[PDB]
């Protein structure tokens, strides 16, 4: 999966997630067309109360039928301040998807931290099953050892995500970062 | 100057994407004269060559787009189950689900939307005609690109567990036995000409063309599901996205098939109810009531979420502020409770 931001000279602006799923998808491709083909279909609950490859459950609502679109999680998202866009991001990582999206709004409206900011900071996850509060490494081992004290079981994992965001500032001008978790992005203008 | 990490600054447009080459190949469109949908198709198609980890004409996706009028719309061009999926088809002989079904073997595919969803968004919402949109990436792909860091790790980890598999995955991406490296070049002629059709064709080359008959082929010899019928009903669609307001601010997200939007809101809904600034970034008490949130959304979705085409989902509830509410009441900071403890809430009050 990946994300991508775009905001044009008047304004525009699109944010865009698509995916093969996993990465390269089922690693087969069709025929002599040279495109590789998704595995989408594990997003889809194959079996009520049965995790899939992110550890997500479901039931009728998200079995798998003809014809059907598989629930997903993407969220590319826009936020808006004072009537005008504001914040565009967006970004891969399954289940972790939600809250990664979620933490760059809470960075930028709760904690006022500038695009860059909000994209360099560590993150965490909690899916309800499986029972761990994920964590990346860079919080603190107060912070932790407080977090085990209320109950959390603390998990480190690896990084989770890969925010591609535009902040548009007061006067029309553009801020953007690339998330440091994955190398050969980049974020240009002009 | 008492900031650590600076943003890139720019005056007038700017892309940000997973690779290099891409960015710059919708920097260039904006530099042309082309809208933020028409930067954006291209980096799709861009990203199709250079990221074949994820960029791709054989996947799905979504699109949010939000005009300097503030119009806001989603497109959903997620994929769609063959016509002969069944409920159980990810099943083995004992009932029990086969991952690798699912995920390795033909019939994990689904009815690919990327060019029928970019084509929706570019013919209403761009400027530029679709060749124009789609050269770029056809160049990268006749002529080829050097394989980065980021390329060369992912075709050896997770590359190697499947495209040596495939003998024309293989043809493309491995090279004297080994995964392409850091420095090679990547040519895709295949792909070129898929991309050439496309740009004279229109996206009808990709459903009903020599590419469908290319996908339909592929599947039908290996056990595959997806059919010439199959892609020529697939369709991108329209939606209203699904939004919240936090503080003042507005959030827009992508609404069912996606899960994202919903639970979004929903979190942000129970958060509206704690002073998180008060708190600060990696305190203990933010990360528990997150945590905590976290948990009753992840319940819900479970439970609710789904295709809304084939069944109703309860968005208004679950994105109700008295709900979100009663939530946050139920939040210890203290003392976290166990996930075995929570399930689905009753949405009846709510709707
Ligand atoms: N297929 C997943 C995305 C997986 C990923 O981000 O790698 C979804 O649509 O939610
Ligand atoms: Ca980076």
């Amino acid at each position: 999966t990946t994300h991508y931001s775009v905001v044009d000279k008047d304004g525009n602006a699109v944010a865009v997630t698509y995916t093969l799923n996993t990465t390269f998808g089922t690693g087969i491709v069709a025929g002599e067309s040279g495109i590789l083909l998704n595995n989408q279909m594990d997003d889809f609950s194959a079996k009520p109360g049965v995790p899939n490859v992110y550890g997500l459950v479901g039931g009728d609502a998200n079995a798998v039928g003809p014809n059907k679109r598989p629930l997903s999680s993407m969220s590319p998202t826009i936020v808006v301040k004072d009537g005008k866009t504001w914040l565009v991001t967006g970004s891969p990582g399954g289940s972790r998807i939600i809250t990664t999206v979620l933490q760059m709004v809470v960075n930028s409206i709760d904690y006022g931290l500038n695009v860059a900011e909000a994209t360099n900071a560590p993150r965490f996850h909690h899916q309800w099953l499986p029972d761990e509060l994920r964590v990346e490494k860079g919080f603190s081992p107060d912070t932790l050892k407080l977090l085990e004290a209320k109950g959390q079981k603390v998990a480190l994992k690896e990084a989770m995500g890969s925010t591609q965001s535009i902040m548009v500032g007061p006067d029309g001008e553009l801020y953007g970062a690339s998330d440091p978790r994955s190398v050969d992005d980049l974020t240009a203008g002009y | 100057e008492e900031d650590v990490f600076h943003p890139v600054r720019a005056k007038q447009g700017m892309v940000a994407s997973v690779d290099a080459t891409a960015t710059q190949v919708g920097v260039d469109i904006l530099k042309e004269g082309g809208n933020a949908v028409d930067a954006a198709v291209a980096v799709g198609y861009a990203l199709a060559v250079t990221h074949p980890q994820a960029g791709n004409l054989g996947g799905g996706g979504f699109m949010l787009i939000r005009s300097k009028n503030g119009n806001t719309t989603a497109i959903d061009f997620r994929e769609m189950a063959p016509a002969k999926a069944t409920r159980d088809m990810f099943l083995d002989d004992q009932g029990n689900p086969d991952s690798k079904k699912s995920l390795t073997s033909h019939l994990a595919s689904g009815t690919p939307g990327t060019v029928a969803g970019f084509s929706l968004a570019l013919d209403k919402y761009g400027t530029m005609p679709l060749n124009k949109v789609v050269q770029p990436a056809f160049k990268l792909a006749r002529d080829g690109f050097i394989v980065n860091d980021a390329l060369a790790d992912d075709l050896k980890t997770y590359g190697s567990e499947v495209l040596p598999n495939h003998e024309n995955s293989k043809a493309i991406f491995w090279k004297e036995g080994e995964p392409l490296k850091k420095g090679d070049t990547l040519v895709q002629a295949n792909l070129a000409k898929s991309l050439e059709m496309i740009a004279e064709n229109g996206p009808d080359e990709f459903y009903k063309g020599t590419i469908a008959e290319q996908i339909a082929q592929e599947m039908q010899k290996n056990g595959g599901l997806i059919t010439k019928e199959d892609l020529a009903a697939y369709k991108a669609v329209e939606r209203t996205p699904i939004s919240g307001d936090y503080r003042g601010y507005q959030v827009y997200s992508m609404p069912p098939p996606s899960s994202g939007g919903i639970h979004i809101v929903q979190i942000l809904n129970i958060l509206e109810n704690f002073d998180m600034k008060k708190y600060g970034f990696g305190s203990a008490d933010a990360m528990q009531i997150m945590a905590e949130a976290e948990k009753y959304a992840y319940a819900d979705r479970s439970e609710y979420l789904g295709d809304p085409d084939f069944v109703k989902v309860p968005w208004q509830a679950l994105t109700n502020k008295a709900y979100a509410k009663s939530i946050a009441d139920q939040i210890d900071i203290n003392k976290a409770k166990p996930s075995s403890e929570i399930r689905p809430g009753k949405l009846a009050p709510y709707e």
